[PDB]
Order: C-alpha cells, then structure tokens, then sequence
RNA sequence: ACGAGACUCUGGCAUGCUAACUAGUUACGCGACCCCGGUCGGCGUAACUUCUUAGAGGGACAAGUGGCGUUCAGCCACCCGAGAUUGAGCAAUAACAGGUCUGUGAUGCCCUUAGAUGUCCGGGGCUGCACGCGCGCUACACUGACUGGCUCAGCGUGUGCCUACCCUACGCCGGCAGGCGCGGGUAACCCGUUGAACCCCAUUCGUGAUGGGGAUCGGGGAUUGCAAUUAUUC
C-alpha cells in the first residue's frame, strides 16, 4: 500500500484532476471561461479545463494540512503582481475560484468544513486521494 | 487596566512618566 | 527489547533539519516522503551522497524520519543532507563501536566536511548610507 | 491553586534575581513549581536620523529597550504568593499575580 | 526571419529524410537549419518521436534533446 | 564509485597541458556528483583552486545582473551541455571542458609598467580566464538568438576543444597573445 | 592584525615576574593562574594575557628575555 | 497631571550623599554661581576644586557661548583621569548639560 | 497534419484590418485596435475553436462567427466589466468599441472636452500630460 | 456664527491632527509604541525612557 | 594619561547546566486512509529538553606544529577545532563663521502686534513646464515572457491618555478592487506552522519592436475621507 505523500504530486494533481472530470459532478460555475485567476495574472489559463486542476491541487493542500479556509486558498495560490514600472509585490489570487472549489469540493462529497472553521478531507475524499496514489505509484513501472 | 494596556505600550508609558 | 534512538540535527544558513534514528528497514524519508522527491529536483544526488558513499547497508538497520524548518529550499537540503549523516554517525557513536563509527565519519568529512560540521555563514546585518551590508548608495558630485 | 506569577522587566539581572528569590519562596515553604519559564525577550526598536536639520551626512542613531519575561507556575495557596510576592522586590521589576 | 508557420510539400521532405539523421536534434537546431519557427519544429519533433524516428535524451521546460536510432 | 550527473566518470579524463595540472581540479576527490558546493572556496588566497572546475563554470556563467544567484539555472545549463557535447562527440564531455580550459587560456597577456609592456599569467589567472572567455562565449552566442545556452555553451566548449577559431574564447584568446607579442 | 598592547604585556610580565614559580607552558592551566593571582575583569583580556605568559615562559625556557 | 488616585501617590525629597559627584548638582550649581554675577573663570575653577576635593576620579567643565564679546567662545577647565570611548563611559563618567540666561545671550553649562 | 493547408490566406482582413495568417489566432486579432490578448482569449472561448491554429488555418465561415461575436459580445455572454466602452454618455449602452469606431469614439471624448472647455481637455489641446504628472522633469519631447 | 466656525474643520486623522507631547511640533512625530514624541525630542528623552544605544 | 585596544550589544559552538499547556519532541493509546507496516500540523496523556525559548557558565589565545626575523614584535602555511580577522555601537586634543532661530514654554537683539507677520475659517498653490542637472524604479528579452503545478523564511507591527484611527482568521456574495454576517488576539496564546517572491517542474511562444517593454490615453467599477477635479489609492 501507499500514500499521496509518496507519489511526485506534479503527476498527481494531472491524475486527480482527471479523476473529477471523469466524475462529471463538480459543478463549474458559467463564468470558468471568462475569468482570470487573481489581479497579478495578465491572462485567462492556457488550459480551458482549469477548475478541475485547481480542484485536486485544492483537496492535496487540504490533505496535507487541515483545517485551510478561502483566505488560506488564495495565499497558497498568491504570486508576485508585476505592478508594471513599480517594483513587483505579493499579490493573492482570486477568493471566488478559491470559494467554489471549496464548494465543489464538499458537494462531491471529498471535503467538509472544519470545527474552528476551513475546509478538511472527509475520509472518502482521503480514500480517493490515496487509491489514485496506488494509480500513479503503479504508474510509474 | 480597564481598556487593557499592551506591555511594550505600558514600559514605553513607564519611561515618558519618568522623564 | 531495547529502545534505540538518536535525534540529531543538522543546520545550514536559518535552516534546521533534526533526523531521528531508530532500529527497524532501510527507509529515510523527509517530512515523511522518501528522499528522491523532495523538490528542488535538481539537488536530487546532493541528499544521495551519505546514501552513495556508504550505501544501504550502512543504513539497513536504521530508519530515519528527519523534520526541516527554516531557511530556503538549498539551504533545507543542506540541513536534511547534514542531519542524515549526523545522526547516523551518533547512532554508530551510541549502539555500536567506535570503529564502524569512525570509518562512516571519514568517508564523510573526506568527501565534503560540511556533512559533519554545520557551515557557520549567516547573513550579515544591513547598515544605513546603503541598500545592504557592504554596498553604498551612488555618490554625487557636481 | 494553579497560581501564575508574570515577571517583566527592562534590566535582566535584577529580574533574574527576583525569579530566584520567589523560587526560593516556593522551596523554602516546600510547594511544588514550574521553573523560571524564559519568554522570549522584545527588542522595541526606534531608527532616527541624528540631524535635528537635515544638512549632514544621512546618519542614524538605532535606539533599542529589551523587555525581557519571565513566568513562574506554582501549586500554592493564595496568601503564601501575596506574602512572597511583597518580600524583597525592586524598581527594574513589574510582577504580574494570575489566581486561575 | 521569413521562417515557415507551417510545413510546405518540399520542406516536410527535407525534414524526414535529415533529421532522422542527425546525431543531436533539439528545436532551435531543426529551426536554425530548415527555416522554420522554432514552435513548428517542436511540434515536428513530437511528430518524429510518435513516429519512433528519433530518440528522447533529456526532455525539459527549457532544453529537449532527441537523437538517431542506429 | 561512479561520478558526476550519475553518468559522467572521473578516470576517463588526462589534463594534457602540465601547467594546469594542480590549477584544473575534476579528478579522484574534486569528482562530485552535482557542481553545487558551499565550498567556501573564497575564503583564502588560493583555495578557489580545489573547486570542481565544472562548479567554476557553473558559477561563471550566471552573470549580467538579472542572473545573479540563479546557480540551479546554471547547473542545468551545464547539465544539458554536457548532453549536447556527448551526443555531438561521443566523449565524456569534462575532457572537452578540460581540452577548452588547456586551449582557450592566454599564455601571455599585457600589463602597463609608455605602452603596455608584455608578461606572462599565472596559471590560475589562466584558469579564471579560460572560463570567463567560455561562458561570455556562450551567453553573447545565445543573446538575441533562437539557439539555447546548453547549445551555445556546447559549441563553445566543443570549438575550444578543437581551437576551431570560430570558438570566442579562443578568437579573444589569440588576439590577446597577439598585442602581448606586439609589446615585446 | 594580532599585535598586544601594553596592558596586555605589562600585565603578563609583572605576573611572571611575581609567580614565575606557579607558571609553565599549558595555556590552560597558566589561563587558570591568572585567575587566582590577579583580578582581570575580562576573559578576552584574561586569555591574552595568560597568551603572552605562555608566549614568554617559552622565551624563558631558552636564553634570557630583556624585560 | 498624572491622574493618580486621590492620595495614592506620595512625595519624598531625600538628600543626596557626597553631592560633589553628581553632575546635573555640580552644573545647576555652577549656572547659579554664573547667574550671580561672578567671573566665569572663578565659578568654573570653583566647581572643579569642589569635586576634587570631594573625592572625583576626573572633572572636565566647558561654558560655550558668549564671554566677554560677541563672538561664542568655549572655556574648557579639565583635571584628573576623563575617559570617553566605549562602554564604562555609561556608568563611570557623569555628564549634565544645563542652559544659563544671561542678558546678553545663552551660555551652557557640561559638566562631565 | 502540419503541412501549409491549402487556402491558406497569409494576410486576413478582418474589421478592415490586415492581420498577419502566421500569429496564433488570440494574439493575431488584437493586430485589430480595441482587441487585445485578454479580450480576444474570452472571444474565441465563446466562439467554441480550438485556439491553437495559426490565423490561416480557420475557415471563412469560423473568422466571420469570429467578427460577430466581437461587434455583439454582450449577446453571446461576454459580461458589461469584460468591454472597454461600457455605460456610454450617448446613449446609456455596454459595447466593446472596435477599431475606426473606437478611434472617432476617442475624438468625439476629447472633442467633447475641448466643447465645454473642462480642465481635462484645455490639456489635450495644449499638448499636455493630463492625469496628475509632475511636467517640470519628465514628458521632454 | 464665529462659535460654529472657529474650530469647525475636522482634527481626526493627518499630521494636523497629532503633535508632540513634548514639542508641541506636527514634524517628526514617533507614533510608534505610543511615544507620540518629536524625532529631536525623543532623542534627547531617549535614555531617561530607557532607549540605550548598542547596534 | 586620553584616543587605539580593552569595552557593550550582536553572529557562530556546546546531546554539558537550570528549565517549560503561551515552546516542543519521542513513546504509548484512541481514531481516519492505503496493501504487518506506511501517512497524519487528527485527538489525548507518560517521559524528556535534541530541535524551541533565555539565563548562568564554558569556548579562542597566534594556544599546537612547520617556515624566513637578536629568533624581538610579528608574519605566512598546516593539524585539531563551531569558528584561526562576524558585524556594529562607543569614539581624543584642537577646530569650522559647516547646518539648525521652520524641533522646543532653549534664547540675546531687531521687526510686527488688531486693516497682524498672532490666530481661525473657506479657496488655490507647494505638483504650475521650451529647457539643464541629481538619487532612483522599470526595462531592452528565449539564463526570457505567459499559464498552471510544486514548495521553503527571518526581522518584525498589531485595539492607542488627549488620540478619533489596530492585526486579522472564519462563512456567504462579487470577475475584481471590495462589500457583507461572524469570532480570536493588548500577543511564543490570535492573524500564523507567517503555505512570500526569485528559485523548482510542465505546457504556449520563436528573433518579429514579438506573447519583449508597459509610458501616454479613453470608458467603467470599488475603498478612506468633510472634500479626490490639477485623475488619493486600488
């Protein structure tokens, strides 16, 4: 048997984001096209089916460390803003992709909100995570 | 005290009654 | 029977790993994931130097769980690079003779002597008239 | 009875001194305690420039004020601590008597 | 730089008779020699690869290596 | 054991050029597996000496400005470098870097004691030239231009191997040597 | 730059000159006389000077010093 | 001023033993002794043959300002041992700094 | 596959604008003044195309679904703080003004400041940095 | 009436509002910790606060 | 004798000392998940002080060895060692027509003192722009830019006397700046295990003033404030 903190998560999260959009009950809300992840992004993401990603990065940080409310999400998602001719500081991404993740991610039921606030793993959402472990740590052979 | 004074405030505060 | 444990830490510049011997198979791994993966990538072989200058027999019958905290991601591998070795060479100090012991610790300092021996270096303080330590602001005549 | 004493001071050894004299109380009247319990010490920190004008060269005077703390854990009664606490206390020191 | 977007009929020709046989293949050399974007030749050589043409040595965000078979 | 990138040995390599001998460290204890070191090399006068000069070019080449401290840039750089001069050699490629740092050094370089009277460098003078000349070989090769530093580091370290005279450093090199003949 | 000063030499020759007796070529027993026969109010101070005793008492143990 | 509760604050005025090696005493003396009317020089060696005897390891006393003439000139009265650099200054030296009116101008008073 | 298709038209003219037919077809558009990379994106998200062709690839049918989803992008689900023209002082209307539009649109702002002579146009006319600067220094032609 | 005007203009917030203990000065003001004292005057009270000079 | 040094604070060391529910660790137990172990910053308590905090000590002196110098002061190299010169603070005699009267209820003299140069209230201005200088920031790219993914800090500050204005987790709404309910922290207790950037890895771009660069400029939207236009800031 084996764990998520086992297995590399670069590949992980591509899995597990797989794994949701294989589902095909995450609920992304109309405007996934139109928005920009945070103000110290210039661009919409390259890849159309980002809320899937962000979803399984999301439950990983959430596996690692509990109890992480949509503040949190926006600050382990923050970045530098290249505030243009100024000099460049840290930015927080958006709160509101941050906000229906953990929507998503407690309407598939894989999170659940925390006592003392924030969202934690149920331990089914903790199940999917480590069986998908077991995929990709069988994977790499 | 009744507002609740900090303690770096309060040994600043000390030292200004002092002088 | 008997409860055989070493906590031995290793430093670089802020950065402190303590790696935590005990009996039992040959796995070390770092905040509990095992050493290939722990990122930077790039200094993968620099946390396999105490593995492939001794080799697993060495660490065969110790398992260590080391912790980092501090500092950045260079100077964390140097902290969990140093704690290894350390603690290793305190677990053949304490739960074997010195020669098993000595013979680890000059394979170590022989190849790099910051294995065992913490890299005394901190970031000097900065002082005003300058954007740092040393450095100056730009004098202007006329 | 879980009765905690908060020592703050700016001068060290007058409040190391003092720890020690109440630990001395605590042992010399034989009830047990938890150690002089180091807090970490707060170097308050003002950085102005020298000059009253400013027609020097850009000197700065760093003033600090270390605030050292110290807390001290006993298993008391009450009127052994307000008896101890009165004894042989000086004006570097500011004690602190928390019931529970 | 007049490079090629895409390939021509002549070009693609040019390109699977050479490159295959090439010792080091990397997109800024195939670009550099058949005038073409850098873009297109690492698509190319993705092609190639899917082809079992050349062979991946070190693939990376920044440098990505291919070689011959033989 | 085995050495550098897990797959670049030691004991393949022979330093021709004897002046360089003690002044080219990449043999027996100066084989480490990554050229990422605290060293502290800088430190006292001659020390920078018993640095991997593999870790010397990798600290060479992070420079102009913006690159400064970016050392796993650098180590990557090489990394692919070496890649590249195997793949394009078919040689352990520390003997090309070596072969580059016996051929590309001055051996004789000018000095204001007038004009300019001519003197001879020091072999770790040599050794500290080689690798600028080299590394400023590859970043001015691969500024403003579609090529990669691990290609433009390769056919630098590849042409200075050769002295192929298209190599900058040994072009720089020779022109040196050459006012330091003027001046004689 | 390592040079004593005077208040380091005059010190260690008065001592040898009064406890030449007590004094030999260990450091750290010499470091430890000058605690005992002197109040240095130093332990920089201390270890210089018990430094220079040393750096004499083998001067001692060749031909005769000046001073 | 202080807001203190209704007679929980009380006053003493103690006298200071050996009066002679307090500064901020030695210079509201001295400012006095000028603000009198005597000679600058007489006040000055007044004060430092006080402390001397009193029992001072050093004395320096400096009046700045206008003596005599318009021009600001110091007068400097030193004797014993005076130490300046590095830490025991903050405990062995005692330096007071006072201001004195004159109805010509401002002459100060450092008495070290 | 990625051999020069045939009618491959190397110069478009889309809203009287010649765009390059070698640019990725989100950074070939905004060659049209009024659309940029972070419009043009959420153009081709709606007008469903695989953004990864080059500007020749699609066909005349696919680039004319693109003009009309750029001159109506309030229709097809482009919200009004997604426009550069939004709550206009003619006639109340949210529109992303396009090239020769947006350009008579700029002279009609500044003609209508200069008209009733407020500070902001009194500027324009005098050639001047309007926005706060500090002149004494900087904007040296 | 001049009872409604000769105070009226607001002195909540700005360095109008705040000035020195000591000074009386709306220049150099130290806020920090609540000294609310002059940056000439808090270097002559400095020592009698307890401030001591060391790095 | 002063200044230098000493000195004071600081940086680096001690499985040696004193210690700890406002700091933890290792055990043990309960519990969640994987196929006996493995993960846990999930919960709880027994030992303990390695990391943690801060006190007392100790520690380094050219002390050891080898080289040129009465083999003086010392210098250079090496062994052992946490270091073989950490950084600052303090800082002499005697000066300067250095600067400060716009820091002061420090102040001499002169001016003004009710149609004020006092003071207050409203309104500009202190930013006005052919031009010349000075410290700067951002850049010119492919050691890059863009989009995701991954993952590590240390100084710190924080609810005010008057003083009005504090740091913020947590849950909804919003694309976003932000708004809303709702708790903690006067602090090793809460923000916070301060999930910082550069860095790391994986797509897109391709030598094109190009996805470099982000000035000017149009429209719209939020906050602080009594008031933002000569655009506060976002």
């Amino acid at each position: 048997g084996v764990t998520v903190k086992d297995v590399n998560q670069q590949e992980f999260v591509r899995a597990l984001a797989a794994f949701l959009k294989k589902s095909g009950k995450l609920k992304v809300p109309e405007w996934v096209d139109t928005v920009k992840l945070a103000k110290h992004k210039e661009l919409a993401p390259y890849d159309e089916n980002w809320f899937y990603t962000r979803a399984a990065s999301t439950a990983r940080h959430l596996y690692l460390r509990g109890g992480a409310g949509v503040g949190s999400m926006t600050k382990i998602y923050g970045g530098r803003q290249r505030n243009g001719v100024m000099p460049s500081h840290f930015s927080r991404g958006s709160k509101s992709v941050a906000r229906r993740v953990l929507q998503a991610l407690e309407g598939l039921k894989m999170v659940e909100k925390d006592q003392d606030w924030g969202r934690k793993l149920t331990p089914q959402g903790q199940r999917d995570l480590d069986r998908i472990a077991g995929q990709v740590a069988a994977a790499k052979k | 005290m009744a507002v609740q004074i900090s303690k770096k405030r309060k040994f600043v505060a000390d030292g200004i009654f002092k002088a | 029977g008997p409860l055989q444990s070493v906590q031995v830490f290793g430093r670089k510049k802020t950065a402190t790993a303590v790696a935590h011997c005990k009996r039992g198979n040959g796995l070390i791994k770092v905040n509990g994931r095992p050493l290939e993966m722990i990122e930077p990538r790039t200094l993968q072989y620099k946390l396999l130097e105490p593995v492939l200058l001794l080799g697993k027999e060495r660490f065969a019958g110790v398992d260590i769980r080391v912790r980092v905290k501090g500092g950045g991601h260079v100077a964390q591998i140097y902290a969990i690079r140093q704690s290894i070795s350390k603690a290793l060479v305190a677990y053949y100090q304490k739960y074997v003779d010195e020669a098993s012991k000595k013979e680890i610790k000059d394979i170590l300092i022989q190849y790099d002597r910051t294995l065992l021996v913490a890299d005394p270096r901190r970031c000097e303080s900065k002082k005003f008239g300058g954007p740092g330590a040393r450095a100056r602001y730009q004098k202007s005549y006329r | 009875h879980r009765i905690r004493i908060t020592l703050t001071s700016r001068n060290v050894k007058s409040l190391e001194k003092v720890c020690a004299d109440l630990i001395r109380g605590a042992k010399e009247k034989n009830l047990k305690v938890k150690g002089p319990v180091r807090m970490p010490t707060k170097t308050l920190r003002i950085t102005t420039r020298k000059t009253p004008c400013g027609e020097g060269s850009k000197t700065w005077d760093r003033f600090q004020m270390r605030i050292h703390k110290r807390l001290i854990d006993l298993h008391s009664p009450s009127e052994i601590v307000k008896q101890i606490t009165s004894i042989s206390i000086e004006p570097g020191v500011e004690v602190e008597v928390t019931i529970a | 730089l007049n490079n090629l977007v895409l390939f021509d009929k002549a070009t693609y020709d040019k390109l699977c008779k050479e490159v295959p046989n090439y010792k080091l293949i990397t997109p800024a050399v195939v670009s550099e020699r058949l005038k073409i974007r850098g873009s297109l030749a690492r698509a190319a050589l993705q092609e190639l690869l899917s082809k079992g043409l050349i062979k991946l040595v070190s693939k990376h965000r920044a440098q990505v290596i291919y070689t011959r078979n033989t | 054991d085995i050495k550098l990138f897990g797959k670049w040995s030691t004991d393949d390599v022979q330093i021709n050029d004897i002046s360089l001998q003690d002044y080219i460290a990449v043999k027996e204890k100066y084989a480490k597996y990554l050229p990422h070191s605290a060293g502290r090399y800088a430190a006292k006068r001659f020390r920078k000496a018993q640095c991997p000069i593999v870790e010397r070019l990798t600290n060479s080449m992070m420079m102009h400005g913006r690159n400064n401290g970016k050392k796993l840039m650098t180590v990557r750089i090489v990394k692919h470098a070496f890649e590249i001069i195997h793949l394009l050699t078919g040689e352990n490629p520390l003997q090309v870097l070596v072969n580059a740092i016996i051929n590309s050094g001055p051996r004789e370089d000018s000095t204001r004691i007038v004009r300019r009277q001519a003197v001879d460098v020091s072999p770790l003078r040599r050794v500290n030239q080689a690798i600028w000349l080299l590394c400023t070989g590859a970043r001015e090769a691969a500024f403003r231009n579609i090529k990669t530093i691990a290609e433009c580091l390769a056919d630098e370290l590849i042409n200075a191997a050769k002295g192929s005279s298209n190599s900058y450093a040994i072009k720089k090199k020779d022109e040196l040597e050459r006012v330091a003949k003027s001046n004689r | 730059g390592r040079v004593r000063t005077k208040t380091v030499k005059k010190a260690a020759r008065v001592i040898i000159e009064k406890y030449y007796t007590r004094l030999g070529n260990d450091f750290h027993t010499n470091k430890r006389v000058c605690e005992e026969i002197a109040i240095i109010p130093s332990k920089k101070l201390r270890n210089k000077i018990a430094g220079y005793v040393t750096h004499l008492m083998k001067r001692i143990q060749r031909g005769p010093v000046r001073g | 001023r202080f807001g203190f509760p209704e007679g929980s604050v009380e006053l003493y005025a103690e006298k200071v033993a050996t009066r002679g090696l307090c500064a901020i005493a030695q210079a509201e003396s001295l400012r006095y002794k000028l603000l009198g009317g005597l000679a600058v020089r007489r006040a000055c060696y007044g004060v430092l043959r006080f402390i001397m005897e009193s029992g001072a390891k050093g004395c320096e006393v400096v009046v700045s300002g206008k003596l005599r003439g318009q021009r600001a000139k110091s007068m400097k009265f030193v004797d014993g041992l005076m130490i300046h650099s590095g830490d025991p200054v903050n405990y062995y030296v005692d330096t007071a700094v006072r201001h004195v009116l004159l109805r010509q101008g401002v002459l100060g008073i450092k008495v070290k | 596959s990625l051999v020069i298709p045939e009618k491959f038209q190397h110069i478009l003219r889309v809203l009287n604008t010649n765009i390059d037919g070698r640019r990725k077809i989100a950074f070939a558009i905004t060659a049209i003044k009024g659309v940029g990379r972070r419009y043009a994106h959420v153009v081709l998200r709606k007008a469903d195309i695989d953004l990864t062709k080059r500007a020749g690839e699609l066909t005349e049918d696919e680039v004319e679904r693109v003009i009309t989803i750029m001159q109506n992008p309030r229709q097809y689900k482009i919200p009004d703080w997604f426009l550069n023209r939004q709550k206009d002082v003619k006639d109340g209307k949210y529109s992303q003004v396009l090239a020769n539009g947006l350009d008579n649109k700029l002279r009609e702002d500044l003609e209508r400041l200069k008209k009733i002579r407020a500070h902001r146009g009194l500027r324009h006319f005098w050639g001047l940095r309007v926005r706060g600067q500090h002149t004494k220094t900087t904007g040296r032609r | 009436g001049h009872q409604q005007l000769y105070w009226s203009h607001p002195r909540k917030f700005g360095q109008g509002s705040r000035s020195c203990r000591v000074c009386s000065n709306r220049h150099g003001l130290i806020r920090k910790y609540g000294l609310n004292m002059c940056r000439q005057c808090f270097r002559q009270y400095a020592k009698d606060i307890g401030f001591i000079k060391l790095d």
